[PDB]
């Protein structure tokens, strides 16, 4: 078993404030296949200056997906 | 499906290399992909990290060698033959 | 693997020193048939 290091020294893990309303926004960034968005390249070979059909694992054209945002925490002056 | 990654470790001595064989019809076994063809020096094309370069019809047409050169790959070609036959004199010639 | 989740991450920065962190989008994958255009350098610049 890979040794990963010491366990946590602190007992009291920090508090998190769940406020979904702040993160619930809209910023549409749909898949635009016309500029090859989210395309996994064929993982065995390569081609040059051609156009071919290919069966693989791609996302839907125009799909909006799920948006996620990360934010800073609460802080008073100089103390998170 | 079309990707193979475990292959027989065979030594390349020194005369068994892509270089010093350009223009000759040779057998090849490159990283588990084997066949017969003629190698040449072509200008680089395709994506380097995916050393094998194919065409629309799943034919290998290029290769990225460990020496840092892009080698341009073909198939060994046949010489067509026909026979010119005269029945009365029972004479024949060969057209290539 | 049958399930996954995103792990939240907060930046414990100073109230007077805070940045904006770009939102990221997750799109699922399906077994579809695409039409891909490979250029001379081998990159896919457009598909259908």
């Amino acid at each position: 078993y890979v040794d990963v290091g010491p366990d946590s020294v602190k007992s009291a893990c920090i508090e998190v404030d769940i406020q979904q309303t702040f993160f619930d926004k809209t910023w549409p960034r749909p898949i635009d296949v016309s500029k090859a968005d989210g395309i996994i390249y064929p993982q065995g070979r390569t081609y040059s200056n051609i156009t071919i059909t290919y069966q693989g694992l791609f996302p839907y054209q125009g799909d909006h997906g799920d948006m996620y945002v990360y934010s800073a925490g609460h802080a008073t002056g100089t103390t998170p | 499906t079309d990707t193979n990654s475990v292959c027989p470790k065979l030594e390349f001595a020194n005369d068994t290399k892509i270089a010093s064989q350009l223009g000759n019809c040779v057998e090849y076994s490159l990283y588990g992909v084997s066949g017969r063809g003629v190698f040449q020096n072509c200008t680089a094309v395709g994506v380097r990290q995916q050393r094998f370069v194919y065409d629309a019809y799943q034919n290998l047409v290029g290769y990225y060698s460990d020496d840092g050169n892009y080698y341009c790959l073909r198939a060994c070609v046949s010489v067509p033959v026909s026979v010119i036959y005269d029945k009365e004199t029972k004479t024949h010639a060969t057209l290539f | 693997i049958k399930y996954y989740s995103i792990i939240p991450h907060s930046i414990r920065s100073i109230q007077s020193d805070r940045k904006a962190w770009a939102a990221f989008y997750v799109y699922k994958l399906q077994p579809l048939t695409f039409l891909l255009d490979f250029s001379v350098d081998g990159y896919i610049r457009r598909a259908i």
